[PDB]
Parts: structure tokens; C-alpha cells; sequence
């Protein structure tokens, strides 16, 4: 539009700026700030109105550094809340949250740009059809499967997994699914986002000859970015899948990575804004927020957005506001757990608390879902004798509980798996495991038929005849 | 109450106990007018000023207009205090405090076209009966948003309003969708 | 209003084109660790400024009347 | 011509001081404020200005108890920092935070003193001597050995030695150093106070009959004497 804006107050990343009376920004509205750089005239840094002050003036939250802008510089608010480009155009490129291209390409085209903040769908049209998915993981295709067309959450401690489980989860999936898939880096490193997009590009899902052909659309806000970047990131990601799932009518896979950052980036804009802080030290509005996030995606009868958010529990504390809050939304989520990554048992996803609402039997298969509940209660005995065997010794328990233990141990190794990905970390090529393979090996494990191999023999394995063989390869090198 | 509704109480409690009230109303208008243009503003603002020059050229606007004695020192103070920030808010809060006082109440009729005096002196009948204020005073916006009538925005600040307008017609359509 | 004041109008804008200068202004208060200057609205968030006693500091807190 | 302000907001131990709006006390710069405490006239509040407030105003924490003060005194600044005095004259005597002795038997001679707030030694002039020390302690000369030149703390809850650690190590090495050691208890029980300067006179080190020969420079800003103290003891 033309309203300038006369920028007043610049304290941190978050900016006010004195409007006219008559001609006032609505909330969520991007301000394009006419600003000066470190070096020449011409910058645009894109703000998006928060809350009206009401002196004539507007908190907004900085998209750029706020490092370069006199208090008095002119800015016009677009009327347009945040438009970011979508269509046939947003294929292949990284995105800033902005809506520009990262990756120094021929510029995108704004054919089909779409809001970015907008109202959630209505429940009047939700499509709710329970459909197991098989994603290649041992443990999570079976002790806690995935609903496809549905959220669903790799929590875990700072670098317990969660991202090279994404990454594996993108390698298996985004060649099978015909429908694109939107990767959404929010708040995550640098470094992890430039090996997703090198391996994106070098397994064909970007297709850097025919770049308008890719099944692959990321965005990245990534960590380095100013805290309003992170905060909306997210939403950029969303606007692109709910626009595949609008008009383009076709199934897309969402994986955002990290998003505690879509709350603690919301949290160091709260801060400053005037909110008044909530418990531990987030946002008050955490959980509207994150609604405000998680409920846009959901299957609405064009389309099925299944979406993995690889959700951070902030040094584990998996009773935080931040995980609190999404354990609500997420359906199969899955929490990867350091106890069980300190010992090695890669991926680190907890057997127990790792849980899904599609591990109904009606909806799972009733032997998938008997395998999956004496799996868990194996695992649930063997945390229970885990006082007793630490401290009064493995002896002193029964003969019977003894045979529990060997085969929990048996169990928990064996949902171990060496990932394509992963392979770096391991050292040792990578197997992908179907679901009823790994049913067809668990059955054997706990049906106590073959609990002679040693336990080193169901390690890093991808399936049961690969452990048979690996029992026989550690038996002769044994006295080899 | 407010820090500047607390500082016009004390103006207005002045133009009570020294009868010079309706002088120290008009003294407080030819003040806002003052304190308007922001230059004068931001003079009397802007500590790094020094005080005895801003008091100075204090002594010399009141001087200039001739201000009554009192509320130079009312605004003498606030350049004393460090609270000369508020003297815009407080002088406007001014006529609030000195109408609830001396017993007016301000009825803000919003016509698409000038009313007449007749029928507005009517209105202020109608105003003082609904209200109870003595010498109600009714200034009048001309205002393109209505279509036929008045509206009326008597009260404390705007609270009650009572109108034949456009919102007729508004009220008409909004309940005529009913669903 | 202001009509005849023209000569007390002229003393006010030479008092604050005294005190108004460009990329210039008081420190109001210098506390332990920060000071708090006034004025100064040419500046952008992170301009090192110069005390003229030899301390250069940085402004990290661009306020409304004061600049951190 | 020290140019005086006026007090004006008294918070507990800390004063905040009009002065008149030409000059205002560089930080850290004592302002000894003058006045009256009982019937006589005493002139012991001395206070260090710590930051400014703006509109000639500036917050001073007195190093001394603050009743007697009222609203409207008349207070100096002596234009340099809080002066101590050191020197020959200093070894062997109880100081204050001010710089007057306690243990009142030797009015000091203040003609070679120093300002209290000095800046750090620059980078250049430090020590390559990395040499360690025998304390004479078991468990603290053989776990962790001392250092000589440098730090060296010993924390610790209440109630388990950490007093008596100071007190065992003043024992073992204060003759042996030459050097003039100088105990600076800050937030010591002043029962501690007159038993560390008891065992001092009867060690020989601080001696009854000559002050210079004392080699030891005793200062306590007991626990007492609201925080203006203990906060540059
Ligand atoms: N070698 C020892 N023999 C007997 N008691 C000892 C010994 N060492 C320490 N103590 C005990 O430790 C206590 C001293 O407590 P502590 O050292 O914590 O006081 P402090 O807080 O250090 O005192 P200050 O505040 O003066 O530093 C004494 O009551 C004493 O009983
Ligand atoms: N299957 C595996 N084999 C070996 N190491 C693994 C495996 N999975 C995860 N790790 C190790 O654990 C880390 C967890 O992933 P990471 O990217 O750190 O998570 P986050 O993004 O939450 O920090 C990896 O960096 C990797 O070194």
C-alpha cells in the first residue's frame, strides 16, 4: 500500500512503528521496512504487524536483522498478510520465510502467491480415514505404527535422534508418494539442511536438471535466523502443503524439524513484546500457537497432509510446556529416548513410551497388534526388574523372569536398525525391513524358539535372517 | 484514576476553592492550543533542556497569552516534576474533570448534516433529562458514515449512545439474515 | 494562541536546535554498565557510538525518547 | 572548590544526592557527606556514587549506617575515588573500609594513599611463574597444590572449616612469606575478629611494641555496617 510508517521504538527483533491514525495495519499484516544496509541504500526487511499498541503505533516482529534501522525509517504495510509463492513454481527451491528463493536460482514466479497466517480448516469437512503406513523402521512400523494422512512426532532429547530418523523417514517415503513432499527446516541447523538438500539432490527427489519437476518443496528459516524468522517458518511450510492440499488435490508428506523452535522463537519474541511470560519461561500463548501450527494440517477431502514434526523435548523434560502442548495434537508420536541411545540401540525410539492411536487392532491387524502389545509388555517387565537386576544381581530374580529378561534384551536389541542414512554413524551398510517382516521376526524372538543366539547377534540387524546369519558369523569367529 | 485525570483533579479542585473556574476553563483551551505544535511540546519535553531556561520561557508564554495565576503554577509544577511528558493527556483530561465539577456533560450529536440550533437545544433536553447535567453542552460533528438522523454519544466518555442512523438499517439487514 | 509570541517561538527553536543536533545527544543517566542517551534519532540499532571522554559503546536498545 | 549537592532520597543504605546541574561526580567518586549523626557533629557518611540517575541526580551507597541523615543535608565529592591509606604507616593496624584504624592507637599518616577503584593490570605485565607451595596440609598440598601468584579458594557450606582453613594457613605460612600478608575479611564474624588479631600479636607477627615492624595489614568490614561496606571491604 502506501501507508508510511515511521518506525519508532527498535528493541531487539521486535519494532513498533508509529502509523497514521486513519490508516492502520490490521494484526498479521507484513510491513515491508524501506530500510537502509550496512553498505548502499536499497534493502526491504519484511516485519508482520503482532499487536496495536494503540498510541498509533504497532508492535511488529522483524523477518531480517534488526541490525540497520533508524528509529524514523519510512515503511508502507502490503494490506496482505505475509503472501508467500506457491503453485507449480515452489518446486525444487529453497525457501526463506519471506517467500524468496535461497538457493541463487532464477527467481520464482508470484503467479499463485497465498496468505500465510489464515483461518484453520472446519471441522464440518475433515477426512478421517485410518490407514496404517509403512515408513521401513523396524520399531515404529510396529510398536507404534504411523497413520497416514496424520500428524505424527519424533520427540526426543537434544540429539538422541529425530533427525536422521527425518531423514531416513524422507529417503524411504518421498520416492514412494506421488504427491510432493514439503520440507519445512524450522529452526533447524545450517549444516543438517544443506545435507538434506546435497541428498535430496543427489537421490532424486530434486532433480537439479529439470528443477520444476521435483517431488520435494523445502523452506528454510533455519537456526541462524532472527526469532520472528522461526517463528513463521513454520507457516510458510504450512501455506505450501495446505495449498497442495487445496487446489492441487494431491497427498503431501510435511516434515518439519524441530518444531520447538516454531515456540521458543514465539517465546523470545513474547518476551519483548509486552506478553507476560507463562510457566517455565515460554510464550503465554504456547498452546494457541502451536494449535495455530498443528491443526492446518490435517486430511480435508482433497488430500490427506501427513506430516512428521521432529519435535524437540527441551534436555528431555518431557513434562515442558513445549512437548506438553503437542503430545495433544500428535497422534503417532513416538518418543526417542538418551537411555536408550547411551547404550547404543540406535534408533533411540523408546519401545514404551513411543505410542500410537493406530495401534488398534481393527484398524492394525490383530497379529501385528498381539506382537505389538507383548512386545511392549516385555519391555515394560524388563524397565520393572531394571532395580532389581541393577542392584541385587541378574541371579537373584526367577528362572522364569530370567527367560523375560534375556528375551526383553533380544527384543530391544533387535529393533535396532541400520539406516541408509545413518550409515556414516554406524559403518555398516543399511537394510530397510518391511512390516511383516519384522512381525515374522518378532514372533520368533519372543516365542522363545530361538533364544540361544547371543545378544550381540540381534544388534544393528536388519532382519531375523540376518541375525541367524550374524549368530553364525559371531559363533565362528568366536574361536576364530 | 489516571496520573493525568489526578493532575487535572487538582486543577479543577483549584478553579473550585479560588473562584476562577470558568476562566481557568478557557485558560486550560488557549493551554492545549499551546501545547499542541509539536515544537513547543518538545521544547518543554527533552530534558537535557535546562530547567531555568524551560521554567524562563515558561514565565514568558504565560505572560504572553496572561494566563490566570494558578494554573501557571500548575503547569509550573508539572515542568518541576519530571512528569512534563503527560501535559498534553492531562489538559485534555482537563475538560472531563472540569465538566463532571462544575456539573456540564458533553453530548456529542453525529447529524449527516449541520443540526439546527432549535432542534439541537432540544436534544439537550433530551440529554440533561436522561443525564441530570446542568448546562449540558452538545458539540456537533458533521458525519457522512449515517443516512437520515442523530446520533448521540452523551455520557462519560462515549459509553452511551442512542441513535436514529444508518444503524437502522444495519440493525434491519443484520437481523434479517437471522441464521 | 502563538501569534505574538514570535520572539518566544524563535528562543524555543534556538533552545532546541541547541540541544536537537543530528547523530548527537546528552547521556540522561549512565548507569554501571549501561548509559541511557537521549536523542540521537539517526542512529540504527548496533551504531558504535563516541563519548568524547575516549569510550565507544554500542546500542543495543533503540527506545522510544532514550537510546540505550 | 568541590562543587556540593544537596541529599535528597535516602533507600535504606543507599542515599540518591542532588547536585546542581554544572558538575556531577564521575562514577565511583566518594562523596563524603557531611552533617550530624547525635549531639555532637560527626561527618562519617562517606558514600560512593554509583550510578548516575540523570536530571542531576545520582545514587550513592553509604559505606556507613544511615541514620541521621535527613532529606535536605549538604554532602562533597572529593573528585577521586575512595582513598585508602597504604604504605608503612598501614602495616599492623584494624581498618575499616573508610581507611581509619580501629583498633585506635595510631592515627595514620594518609600522605601516601591510593584510590581503592584501579583498573585491571594490563596483559602485558603478568607472571610466568607457575611454582607450586607447600601449605603444610595433607589433602591440600597433595589433591589440589596451591599456587603461588595466584588465587586460590576454598569453598565451602557453614559450618565446616572453611574458616578454620584461613586460619590454619595464616598459622603455617605468615613468617615465612616475607611479604606483608594482609587479611581483608569481608562478612567475618568480628568474634573471629579479635581472635585472628589476638593470635596475630601473640604469633609475633604484628607487634605491641613497634607498628612498623608488624608486617601484617589487618582489614574488616565485619558482618555489620549495612552493605556499602561489605560491598569495597
Ligand atoms: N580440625 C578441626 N577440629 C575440630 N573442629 C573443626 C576442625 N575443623 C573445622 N572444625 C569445625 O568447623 C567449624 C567452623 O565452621 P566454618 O569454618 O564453616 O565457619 P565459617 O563460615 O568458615 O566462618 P567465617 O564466616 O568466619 O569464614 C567449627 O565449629 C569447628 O567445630
Ligand atoms: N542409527 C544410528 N547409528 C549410529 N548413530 C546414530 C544413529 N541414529 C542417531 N545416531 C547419532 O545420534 C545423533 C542424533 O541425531 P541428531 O541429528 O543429533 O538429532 P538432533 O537433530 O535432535 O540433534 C546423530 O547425530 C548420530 O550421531
Amino acid at each position: 500500500k502506501k501507508n508510511l510508517g515511521r518506525i519508532a521504538q527498535i528493541i531487539g527483533p521486535v519494532l513498533d512503528v508509529a502509523f497514521p491514525p486513519g490508516k492502520m495495519p490490521n494484526i498479521y499484516n507484513a510491513l515491508i521496512v524501506k530500510g537502509r544496509d550496512t553498505a548502499g541504500q536499497p534493502m526491504n526487511v519484511t516485519c508482520e504487524v503482532q499487536q496495536l499498541l494503540g498510541n498509533n503505533r504497532v508492535r511488529a516482529v522483524a523477518m531480517s536483522a534488526t541490525d540497520g534501522l533508524t528509529r524514523g525509517m519510512e515503511v508502507i504495510d502490503t494490506g496482505a498478510p505475509l503472501s508467500v509463492p506457491v503453485g507449480g513454481a515452489t518446486l525444487g527451491r529453497i525457501f526463506n520465510v519471506l517467500g524468496e528463493p535461497v538457493d541463487n536460482l532464477g527467481p520464482v514466479d508470484t503467479r499463485t502467491t497465498s496468505p500465510i497466517h489464515r483461518s484453520a480448516p472446519a471441522f464440518t469437512q475433515l477426512d478421517t480415514k485410518l490407514s496404517i503406513f509403512e515408513t521401513g523402521i523396524k520399531v515404529v512400523d510396529l510398536l507404534a505404527p504411523y497413520r497416514r494422512g496424520g500428524k505424527i512426532g519424533l520427540f526426543g532429547g537434544a540429539g538422541v535422534g529425530k533427525t536422521v530418523l527425518i531423514m531416513e523417514l524422507i529417503n524411504n517415503i518421498a520416492k514412494a508418494h506421488g504427491g510432493v513432499s514439503v520440507f519445512g527446516g524450522v529452526g533447524e541447523r545450517t549444516r543438517e539442511g544443506n545435507d538434506l538438500y546435497m541428498e535430496m539432490k543427489e537421490s532424486g527427489v530434486i532433480n537439479e536438471q529439470n528443477i520444476a519437476e521435483s517431488k520435494v518443496a523445502l523452506v528454510y528459516g533455519q537456526m541462524n535466523e532472527p526469532p520472528g524468522a522461526r517463528m513463521r517458518v513454520g507457516l510458510t511450510a504450512l501455506t505450501m502443503a495446505e495449498y497442495f492440499r487445496d487446489v492441487n488435490e494431491q497427498d503431501v508428506l510435511l516434515f518439519i524439524d524441530n518444531i520447538f523452535r516454531f515456540v521458543q522463537a514465539g517465546s523470545e519474541v513474547s518476551a519483548l513484546l509486552g506478553r507476560m511470560p507463562s510457566a517455565v519461561g515460554y510464550q503465554p500463548t504456547l498452546s494457541t500457537e502451536m494449535g495455530s501450527l498443528q491443526e492446518r494440517i490435517t486430511s480435508t477431502k482433497e488430500g490427506s497432509i501427513t506430516s512428521i514434526q521432529a519435535v524437540y523435548v527441551p534436555a528431555d523434560d518431557l513434562t515442558d510446556p513445549a512437548p506438553a502442548t503437542t503430545f495433544a495434537h500428535l497422534d503417532a508420536t513416538t518418543v526417542l529416548s538418551r537411555g536408550l541411545a547411551a547404550k547404543g540401540i540406535y534408533p533411540a525410539v523408546d519401545p514404551l513410551d513411543s505410542t500410537s492411536t493406530m495401534l488398534q487392532p481393527r484398524i492394525v491387524g490383530e497379529e501385528h497388534y498381539e506382537i505389538a502389545q507383548r512386545v511392549k509388555e516385555t519391555l515394560q517387565r524388563y524397565k520393572e526388574l531394571q532395580d532389581i537386576i541393577a542392584i541385587l544381581g541378574l541371579d537373584e530374580l526367577s528362572e522364569e523372569d530370567r527367560l523375560t529378561v534375556a528375551r526383553a534384551r533380544k527384543i530391544e536389541r533387535f529393533l535396532s536398525q541400520p539406516f541408509f542414512v545413518a550409515e556414516v554413524f554406524t559403518g555398516s551398510p543399511g537394510k530397510y525391513v518391511g512390516l511383516a517382516e519384522t512381525i515374522r521376526g518378532f514372533q520368533l524372538i519372543l516365542s522363545g524358539e530361538l533364544d540361544s543366539l547371543p545378544e550381540q547377534a540381534f544388534y544393528l540387524v536388519g532382519n531375523i535372517d540376518e541375525a541367524t546369519a550374524k549368530a553364525m558369523n559371531l559363533e565362528m569367529e568366536s574361536k576364530l | 484514576d489516571s496520573t493525568a485525570s489526578r493532575y487535572a483533579s487538582a486543577l479543577a479542585d483549584v478553579a473550585d476553592v479560588t473562584g476562577t473556574l470558568e476562566a481557568t476553563n478557557s485558560d486550560v483551551e488557549k493551554l492545549i492550543r499551546i501545547f499542541s505544535e509539536e515544537p513547543v511540546y518538545y521544547f518543554f519535553a527533552n530534558p537535557v533542556i535546562s530547567i531555568d531556561n524551560k521554567r524562563s520561557v515558561l514565565d514568558e508564554i504565560i505572560t504572553t497569552s496572561g494566563l490566570q495565576p494558578h494554573t501557571a503554577n500548575f503547569i509550573n509544577i508539572l515542568i518541576d516534576s519530571e512528569r512534563i511528558n503527560l501535559v498534553k493527556e492531562i489538559l485534555n483530561e482537563f475538560e472531563d474533570v472540569f465538566n463532571k465539577i462544575t456539573g456540564t456533560e458533553v453530548a456529542v450529536v453525529t447529524s449527516v448534516v449541520k443540526l439546527e440550533n432549535d432542534h439541537l437545544a432540544q436534544i439537550a433536553k433530551g440529554v440533561q433529562k436522561i443525564t441530570g447535567a446542568k448546562n449540558v453542552r452538545i458539540k456537533t460533528v458533521i458525519d457522512p458514515s449515517l443516512v437520515a438522523g442523530f446520533t448521540i454519544r452523551y455520557g462519560n466518555e462515549g459509553s452511551k449512545l442512542v441513535d436514529m442512523s444508518v444503524k437502522k438499517q444495519l440493525e434491519e439487514i443484520a437481523a434479517q439474515l437471522e441464521m | 494562541a502563538d501569534e505574538i509570541s514570535k520572539i518566544i517561538r524563535e528562543r524555543i527553536e534556538g533552545y532546541n536546535r541547541e540541544v536537537k543536533v543530528v547523530n548527537t545527544g546528552t547521556v540522561l543517566q549512565v548507569g554501571d554498565g549501561i548509559a541511557r542517551i537521549h536523542g540521537l534519532d539517526e542512529v540504527m540499532a548496533g551504531e558504535l557510538v563516541e563519548f568524547e571522554e575516549g569510550t565507544i559503546g554500542i546500542a543495543l536498545n533503540l527506545e522510544s525518547n532514550n537510546v540505550g
